[PDB]
């Protein structure tokens, strides 16, 4: 029925079926063994392009591979910034890698002030 | 004048009574004016008359079969459904086919 | 260029 | 005179039906272009013909294809394509 | 390593 | 809230239809006569 | 802008509920639908099958770009509820695919990265609706504005070949790169009519002796110009000549004023080379002689920090030649000057030769001494 | 007539009339054999 | 359009020289006309060689990644198949226009000569 | 789905009283039209 | 000559069961014909009713002609400057493809870039062409911007001069060799496609798509 | 309204309202009458039409007056300007009849 | 009298306005 | 029989609904004034063909030419019965000339016209004219 | 002729509104992961957890829920 | 007017028979 | 890899958990499901790192339809415009389903609440448009209009108003029904329909204001360092984009007028938000004149807001009876001016 042809609920609307729990609903080796960096097809990998963010207002750090050959606005739907605002209020900066990998490993309000106080 | 409440009749005969190309456009257009059922009953006088009734005429109607299909379609149509640019392209490319010896 | 023969206005100015 | 008239008739008829068929591609005053082929190809016609055959050439193995050159946001063979295009 | 993760069998 | 744009008990509150009124040509020869 | 400042917010409320229902079929739904968004828009279009109003839904609060318009559209033709025959059904009007594709190269004119999409789009159109030279010259505006000056040009020529006019609201348009098609159709910025019909007019009277390629060329430099690049609007002249398109008058005598304005600053070798062949084939001799001088005269200063310059190569000697003593053999201005500026081409020994010519034309009662202002008047602009 | 504004047998002959191109039932090519 | 008017064929001397000068050059005619895309000799002779498998009996990701590459990399996509069948079209459409123009020659001829 | 507005025997023991008045020929003046002269 | 279609449309075969009424075609009969009516006049055009401009007559242009009003004004909408010869008495020419730069144009600019002032919005304007197309197309364009008295008169310059010219005709009939966006493109289900694809009949009688139908159990019994 | 009928006022843009100078070739008075426009065009259809090459006004009117009348027929069958100030005056019935 | 002058205004309008295609 | 074969042939053909262009309901008419109908046609020779063709019919070629593939066939034309009273479905067998230019198949033998009510009545049939 | 004239006698298009009707009946789900398996473009999105459940949606095009 | 036939009006939100209805009761 | 059509490999089974175990997949399990072996070249891998937990996003897009693919589909950007406007169309939708689910029909028993609608068939006028409340919203209701009837009556002489007239009655019933609710998404919800201004779009203006305080401020600071109109606020964008395309690159310059009105309209409608909330906080019984305006104005605006279908419905249905009456001109019985003939003509009578 025409009543779902554009927009919302449409065919390919992939953010009907719902959003991720993102609540305080684990340690130190689940994220790692879950980091995206650890795994073996990218971790042989070094021809495709990385990037780190820092959102600023979230204190989220995102990598990307790839994107510049597949650069889809898709990437980021399921993300939701400051105070359960959407992706679109992410107000991010480029990271170099090894900021990354300490940033990583401390909670939001961390990074933030890191990023506020000790740049 | 009440151009629906006219004897259908004379209308009739007074439509029959056009051969000119003039006064048979102007007809096709003055058969607008005329009610959607005032139409269709001049369409069926005019049938009549040059079938069945014919005889209650003093003087026989004359054939216009013109005149019959023109108010048999305007009817229908009332009622429900129940160039030098041009020439200059076709010579120039006569042209070309003559270069490309297919026109020998 | 066109030559009709329906022309309107051609009769009220020929008087005029 | 049967045949001249004949043929005469069948060379009216054949103006005529010209006549139409330029007509019909009119789009007021401008004849209908032909399609646009993709990127780099080139398409060629023997006049006369029931087949035209269409050349693109990658100077690079697949490199200088449109897909691998977007990224937007050894020098390997060279690749030569022929397409031919019957009317079937 | 099943079907979902390795698509076949 | 969007609406849906549509079109043996006999309502018998109802009146029955009869012709009261004038044609728009009669008023506009009412009229004519007055005048005259 | 202050004295309309109070105007604009009054126009900010919703008509009087009795008002808005007594207004008429058509003003009404244009109103509301124009409020409403774009997607519950698009679905009412689709549900009634009343297509008439899809510049209504282009013009809305939350509406994707272009290329996503597009691909609403036929979706809604497509699935729409009285199903004309397919001919009449799947095909947009041109005046409609003009104005998206207007909308495209308005914001190819931000970024040019666009451009990639808009190629995608353009190909997905050509084969879904009718190739006309509107939409075609909407397209070439679009490849301008990318930056794609070759592209854009050979596109034109190829709307010269078939015999297509150029569209006069893309020339207009062009030459406005700061109108979007959708605030221009509506009764916004009302002061830039005039400019809008003048440009028109215009694009109208280039025609009735010139070939659309050559009208294309004239709105592309126009447009370099206005974006103030600098860089592809010599690139205009260097790929017109490339491609052999025939330069109009008016566009020829822009060029070289605004070549005076410049003083060559950016214009390089192959620049000031076909701009020459141009205004050979095309200009006046005072205009030839200026550029010829101009081009050595600030050759000279950079002439160490500008290694690159090139000079005129010998086999378009005999062109140019032929062009300057076909133009003297019927008038007396090109006559007299004809030696100086053969000389003047070849560019074998340049310095004591223009000296002695312009030590005869003295002697034959000032000079164009600018040189030394060639910097005075060359650095406060990067500055 | 006044309320849907067709006949009985009118609306019969419309319906076999929009029905026609699949009312078709022409001969198919006989003999199918088994693959499988 | 204006680039280049003979680049095929540059490229197609380029590889008839070539192949005809290498080995196997005197069966180089049998090879031109295996390849010969326009004449029935040309299509019984590829049918003589080895035809393809059948793709529909190919592995599933094998003809995935074929059609990958015949799309993608290799170049020749969906719209240059559209592109194809639209020309064909508009080919056939002005070949009719000189078929018409070539009847109008033959029967004014004969009109001439009668 | 989007939704829709929801739009609108009898009793012996309800009151019988009318539900509504129906004014039809008063709001449409229906000119006399006859078949017949 | 009966060119060959290109379009993917399809009547349903005489094998399979019919399937998935999600969307299914239907022929659409209208009510009346209406090929025989004015171009703004028909049913595609039915949104604009109260927005068509007032019609004036040959009878008011022959009396207008010879006894003009100070304020009226006949505006020829003509295009091809090659196509009109002749002038309509008491007539200011503003062609239909620029009025929309015209009415914006102030009235300073307007008698500036045409030579005669711009008419007040509460004027009598009264746009001609040759069969009342463009005239219309003005008319809506002079109503947009809230002139009061906007007319056009239908049978214009032809009916003036007799002539048989005709107004623009850019009508959008797709060409054959074009296939259309919904058999090319991938962008619903399979069976979505292949029913939206599908109608019953010849192709050219107007059918209409309507989506999710129901079996009538009842009539079944 | 003589300068807007040559080929020189396709540069132009123009006003309707007191229209804006333009600078024509025939104002030069060292200007020959091969570069003349109108002449340009005279000189086209007599060659074409007439064969006749022409170099001046003269020589075209001359050979316009000895032209038999299919020639004369055809000159003026593609020929446009009669008249260039359009100011109404008799012509002859050539562009009548 | 009036109507001469005002139709000899129109046609040079007309003429400034647009022009046509000039000859070979 | 013959007026739903010319109707068919006259008009959409396919699962495309080719539109044929030629329309031979025109001619029904005339064959019907001739009292021909289609098992007479059947049973007339190729020197009747053509004279009805030239002289009566005035068929142009382009039209004989798309009537002449019913005629070679001698289709069956007999009405055969499908869940209606109506019955536009008219059989398509070759005809065989024992039967009288008629499918031998079921019911469709020779003097048959119409499926399920009866045989013709020649000796009634000569009253035609 | 003879002398001149004055006479005494001497915005639009705004988006101000942007009103939404949010009212829809479909089913809204707490995902710890989906995975969207089309034909061509496959999308996999996941959160970490422990243990997880599967639920499979073939009606169009397969989509797997992990919650 | 319009305030007429633009009221809010109670709903009964659960079937007849589960919520005997008001006007029922009444009667 | 070389199947034949009818012939098929039967093979093992690797655990009793079938293909998909339906009674749960654990971390590594589902770890493994998630990274699948899809050709790196065409797929991005992206995180996200926040408190408690990382999400992951591989998508892949096949090279084969790249060219066929729907725009929206595929939501490949090639540009940062592109880029920007994707994530905000995606994030608009998204937004959409999430907002609506919350009123729609799961919603909460106080929360969605319908409307009752009647037109007429033949008239063509609306015989019934209301909203179907609970026993709290009604009581609202009456509670409001009970407190407004014993003063407004005594102050108005109503002469043309009416005895039985609802005083601001659209801005009443647009609070009982977020009186009514029990949710505060709903609540937002019912704001959004209601002209907008619910918290998110409010916020939305907030920071559009106050990025343009910064460009004020700016244009305040360059013209100083290198007369000015009452509030410049409103004309800072358009002062920067002037600056920018005489200075900076700046390919061009600015025309939108659209921004000019902002602060005053801004202001105006969080005045409306706060008054709307103190009615739903029942505090309406004090009410200075800057509120009453503000409320007179706000209802004339939301009796207008809900009747935007039903306008919808009235013009599709006056497209219907247009498409019911006489063909050709009007009878000659129907008819009053004559035809061919403007009735004002002079030459009106033979
Ligand atoms: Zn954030
Ligand atoms: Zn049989």
């Amino acid at each position: 029925s025409r009543s779902t042809v554009f927009g919302p609920g449409s065919l390919y609307s992939f953010t009907k079926f719902g959003s991720f729990n993102r609540s305080p609903t684990l340690n130190k080796r689940m994220k790692d063994i879950f980091r995206l960096e650890n795994q073996k097809h990218i971790r042989n990998d070094f021809d495709r392009e990385r990037r780190y963010r820092m959102c600023t207002k979230c204190g989220i750090t995102t990598v990307t591979i790839n994107f510049n050959n597949v650069p889809s606005a898709r990437v980021g739907l399921w993300g939701r910034c400051a105070d359960d605002k959407d992706y679109t209020h992410h107000r991010m900066v480029d990271i170099t890698q090894r900021e990354y990998e300490v940033l990583r490993e401390s909670p939001v309000e961390k990074r933030l002030n890191w990023w506020r106080y000790e740049r | 004048a009440d151009l629906d409440r006219v004897e259908a009749r004379s209308v009739v005969i007074a439509l029959n009574a056009v051969t000119n190309a003039d006064v048979y456009e102007f007809v096709k257009k003055y058969l607008f004016n005329f009610g959607e059922r005032k139409v269709k009953f001049l369409r069926t006088t005019y049938s009549d008359l040059r079938g069945h009734g014919a005889g209650k005429l003093r003087i026989p109607l004359k054939e216009n079969d013109n005149m019959y299909y023109h108010v048999c379609w305007h009817s229908s149509i009332r009622s429900p459904r129940q160039n030098a640019k041009i020439d200059d392209i076709v010579k120039d490319k006569i042209e070309k086919w003559k270069a490309e010896g297919l026109l020998p | 260029k066109s030559d009709p023969a329906v022309d309107n206005v051609a009769p009220l100015r020929d008087e005029d | 005179v049967s045949l001249r008239t004949i043929a005469e008739s069948l060379g009216a008829a054949a103006a005529a039906e010209l006549r139409a068929e330029v007509e019909r591609d009119t789009r007021d005053g401008v004849a209908a272009i032909p399609p646009l082929p993709p990127l780099g190809w080139r398409v060629r016609h023997p006049s006369g013909s029931n087949y035209f055959v269409m050349t693109r050439t990658l100077k690079n193995g697949v490199q200088s294809a449109e897909l691998n050159n977007r990224r937007y946001r050894l020098s390997r063979a060279d690749v030569h394509l022929t397409v031919f295009a019957p009317f079937r | 390593f099943l079907a979902v993760g390795h698509p076949l069998v | 809230k969007t609406t849906v744009p549509s079109y043996k008990p006999q309502n018998q509150w109802e009146g029955v239809y009869y012709y009261s009124g004038i044609t728009k040509r009669q008023r506009h020869l009412i009229l004519l006569h007055r005048k005259r | 802008l202050p004295a309309l400042k109070p105007l604009v917010r009054n126009s900010t409320y919703l008509p009087k509920k009795e008002e808005l229902w007594r207004a008429p079929t058509h003003e009404a739904l244009e109103t509301i639908i124009g409020h409403l968004p774009y997607h519950d828009a698009l679905r009412y279009i689709t549900e009634h099958s009343l297509f008439l109003l899809f510049p209504t839904v282009l013009r809305a609060r939350d509406a994707p770009l272009p290329h996503v318009i597009y691909e609403d559209f036929m979706k809604s033709c497509t699935f729409a509820s009285l199903q004309n025959p397919p001919e009449e059904q799947f095909a947009l009007p041109s005046v409609l695919l003009r104005t998206l594709l207007c909308m495209a190269a308005y914001h190819c004119t931000l970024d040019a990265d666009y451009f990639t999409t808009c190629q995608m789009l353009f190909g997905r159109m050509e084969q879904q609706q009718q190739t006309t030279p509107e939409v075609l010259s909407a397209w070439v505006y679009c490849c301008t504005a990318s930056g794609r000056v070759d592209e854009a040009l050979t596109y034109a020529k190829y709307m010269a070949d078939c015999s297509a006019p150029f569209d006069v609201t893309v020339f207009s348009l062009m030459q406005h790169p700061s109108l979007n098609p959708i605030e221009v159709e509506d009764g916004s910025v009302p002061h830039s009519a005039k400019g809008l019909l003048l440009q028109r007019r215009l694009g109208n009277r280039l025609h009735t002796a010139y070939r659309s390629d050559a009208v294309a060329a004239h709105g592309m430099f126009v447009y370099y110009a206005l974006t103030l690049s600098h860089v592809r609007k010599w690139e205009v002249i260097r790929a017109a000549a490339a491609l052999g398109v025939t330069l109009a008058e008016r566009t020829v005598v822009l060029a070289v004023e605004v070549f005076a304005r410049e003083k060559g600053m950016r214009c390089g070798p192959k620049t000031v080379k076909a701009l020459t062949h141009f205004l050979a084939q095309d200009g006046t001799v005072g205009h030839l002689l200026y550029v010829l001088l101009r081009a050595r005269k600030n050759e000279l200063l950079p002439e160490f920090r500008d290694l690159p310059h090139t000079t005129f190569s010998e086999e378009e000697q005999e062109l140019v030649l032929q062009c300057v003593a076909q133009r003297a053999r019927h008038d007396d201005s090109f006559a007299v000057a004809a030696t100086l500026v053969s000389s003047l081409v070849r560019e074998d020994d340049p310095s004591e030769l223009l000296m002695a010519f312009a030590r005869a034309a003295r002697n034959h009662h000032v000079c164009g001494g600018d040189g030394d202002g060639s910097v005075c008047a060359d650095v406060p602009a990067p500055v | 007539m006044t309320v849907h504004g067709t006949s009985l047998p009118s609306t019969y002959r419309m319906h076999k009339d929009i029905n026609k191109a699949q009312r078709n039932d022409r001969k198919l090519s006989g003999n199918r054999f088994k693959v499988l | 359009r204006y680039e280049e008017v003979a680049q095929p064929q540059q490229v197609a001397d380029e590889a008839a020289v070539a192949c005809s000068s290498s080995c196997y050059g005197p069966y180089y005619p049998a090879f031109e006309m295996l390849m010969d895309s326009c004449g029935s000799a040309g299509e019984y002779s590829r049918a003589l060689c080895y035809g393809g498998p059948y793709v529909s009996e190919l592995s599933r990701e094998l003809c995935d990644a074929l059609l990958d590459y015949i799309k993608g990399d290799l170049g020749v996509s969906d719209q240059l198949c559209e592109y194809v069948c639209q020309m064909q079209f508009f080919l056939e459409q002005e070949e009719y226009m000189t078929w018409l123009g070539q009847v109008q020659h033959v029967a004014n001829a004969v009109s001439r000569t009668a | 789905v989007n939704p829709d507005t929801s739009p609108m025997h009898w009793h012996y023991n309800l009151p019988q009283g009318m539900e509504r008045p129906h004014s039809v020929n008063r709001t449409f003046a229906a000119p006399f039209q006859s078949n017949h002269s | 000559a009966d060119r060959r279609t290109r379009h993917h449309m399809m009547v349903d075969g005489q094998i399979n069961p019919r399937e998935w009424f999600n969307w299914h075609p239907k022929e659409y009969q209208p009510w009346y014909f209406d090929r025989h009516k004015f171009l703004y006049e028909q049913r595609q055009y039915a949104q604009f009713h109260h927005l068509l401009c007032h019609q004036v007559y040959l009878k008011d242009m022959l009396h207008l002609m010879r006894y003009p009003e100070p304020y009226t004004h006949i505006i020829d909408c003509r295009t091809s400057t090659q196509k009109m010869h002749r002038w309509v008495p008491h007539s200011l020419w503003l062609p239909r493809d620029e009025v929309e730069y015209a009415l914006q144009l102030s009235a300073d600019e307007f008698l500036d870039m045409y030579g005669f002032r711009k008419p007040d919005k509460s004027d009598d304007v009264i746009l001609l062409s040759h069969n009342g197309i463009y005239s219309e197309q003005a008319g809506w364009e002079w109503k947009k911007q809230f002139f009061q008295h906007v007319y056009n008169y239908r049978g214009g310059t032809n009916e003036l001069f007799g002539e048989s010219y005709s107004d623009m005709n850019v009508s959008d009939v797709l060409s054959p060799w074009k296939g259309p966006f919904p058999q090319s493109g991938v962008f619903v289900d399979k069976w979505s496609k292949r029913k939206v694809l599908t109608r019953t009949g010849p192709f050219d009688r107007q059918y209409e798509m309507q989506d999710f139908a129901l079996p009538d159990l009842e009539l079944e019994k | 309204r003589l300068r807007l009928s040559r080929r020189t006022v396709a540069n132009y843009v123009g006003l309707i309202n007191s229209p804006e100078v333009f600078d024509d070739e025939s104002d030069r008075p060292e200007t020959r009458w091969s570069q003349d426009t109108f002449f340009r065009e005279c000189a086209y259809l007599s060659e074409k039409f007439l064969k006749e090459k022409v170099s001046n006004m003269q020589q075209f009117e001359a050979a316009l007056k000895r032209a038999s009348p299919e020639a004369y027929l055809a000159f003026f069958d593609a020929f446009q300007q009669q008249t260039q100030t359009q100011i109404p005056l008799p012509s002859p019935s050539v562009w009548h009849y | 009298w009036e109507l001469s002058r005002d139709e000899q205004l129109f046609w040079e309008r007309v003429e400034l306005i647009r022009k046509g295609q000039v000859a070979s | 029989s013959l007026k739903l074969i010319l109707e068919k042939l006259s008009g959409h053909v396919g699962r495309r609904q080719y539109k044929m262009l030629c329309n031979l309901e025109k001619h029904y008419d005339k064959l019907k004034d001739e009292g021909i109908d289609w098992h007479e046609l059947k049973w007339l020779s190729r020197e009747e063909l053509i004279v009805l063709f030239d002289k009566v019919l005035h068929l142009t070629r382009t039209e004989r030419a798309a009537l002449l593939p019913a005629i070679e066939a001698k289709v069956c034309g007999v009405l055969r019965q499908t869940d209606s009273r109506h019955s536009t479905v008219v059989c398509m067998n070759r005809g065989n000339a024992n039967h009288g230019w008629r499918c031998g198949r079921n019911g469709h033998t020779n003097d048959v016209y119409f499926e399920g009510k009866a045989k013709a009545n020649t000796a009634a049939l000569q009253l035609c004219r | 002729f003879l002398i001149h004239f004055v006479h005494y006698k001497t915005t639009f298009k705004f988006k101000h509104i942007f009103l939404s009707i949010d009212k829809y009946n479909s089913l809204f789900f707490n995902i710890s992961g989906i995975l969207i398996w089309l034909n061509i473009i496959h999308i996999n999105i996941i959160l970490i957890k422990y243990s997880f459940f599967i639920l499979i949606n073939n009606f169009e095009y397969l989509i797997i829920l992990i919650s | 007017a319009v305030a007429t036939a633009e009221i809010p009006a109670f709903f009964n939100e659960r079937p007849a028979w589960e919520r005997p209805p008001l006007e029922e009761t009444l009667y | 890899a070389r199947r034949k059509w009818g012939q098929k490999t039967w093979s093992p089974t690797a655990t009793n958990g079938g293909a998909a175990p339906a009674n749960g997949v654990s971390a590594q399990e589902a770890l493994q499901i998630a990274y699948r072996p899809m050709p790196p070249s065409q797929t991005v891998e992206y995180e996200e790192d926040f408190g408690h937990n990382l999400m992951i996003h591989r998508e892949y897009i096949s090279k084969r339809c790249r060219d066929r693919v729907s725009f929206e589909l595929s939501a490949l950007s090639y540009s940062n415009l592109e880029l920007r406007r994707g994530q905000e169309h995606l994030a608009g939708i998204m937004n959409r389903e999430r907002r609506g689910v919350s009123v729609g029909a799961s919603g909460a028993p106080d929360d969605q609440v319908q409307m009752q609608t009647d037109v007429d068939a033949n008239s063509r006028e609306v015989l019934s448009a209301r909203y179907l409340f609970n026993e709290r919203r009604l009581q609202f209701c009456d509670r409001f209009q009970n407190f407004f009837q014993s003063k407004l009556e005594n102050s108005a002489a109503s002469d043309s108003n009416g005895h039985e007239k609802q005083h601001l009655f659209s801005l009443m019933e647009a609070c009982a029904v977020i009186f009514g609710c029990e949710t505060e998404a709903a609540r937002e919800t019912y704001y959004r329909m209601f002209l907008g201004l619910d918290s998110e779009t409010l916020l939305e203006e907030d920071e559009a204001l106050r990025n343009r305080i910064a460009d004020a401020k700016l244009v305040q600071r360059v013209l100083e360092n290198n007369n000015l109109p009452e509030e410049f606020e409103e004309y800072a964008p358009l002062y920067k984009a002037y600056i920018t395309h005489a200075v900076g690159k700046g390919p061009v310059a600015s025309y939108d007028i659209s921004t000019l009105g902002s602060t005053g309209l801004t202001a105006e409608r969080r005045r409306w938000r706060t008054l709307m909330e103190k009615i739903v906080r029942e505090d309406y019984h004090t009410m200075t004149e800057v509120e009453q305006m503000d409320a007179i104005v706000l209802n004339e605006q939301l009796h207008t807001v809900k009747f935007f279908d039903l306008k919808i419905g009235d013009a599709i249905r006056d497209i219907l009876q247009l498409l019911q009456r006489e063909t050709g001109v009007g009878s000659s019985v129907n008819r009053d001016t004559p035809v061919g003939i403007s009735p004002n003509n002079p030459e009106r009578r033979v």
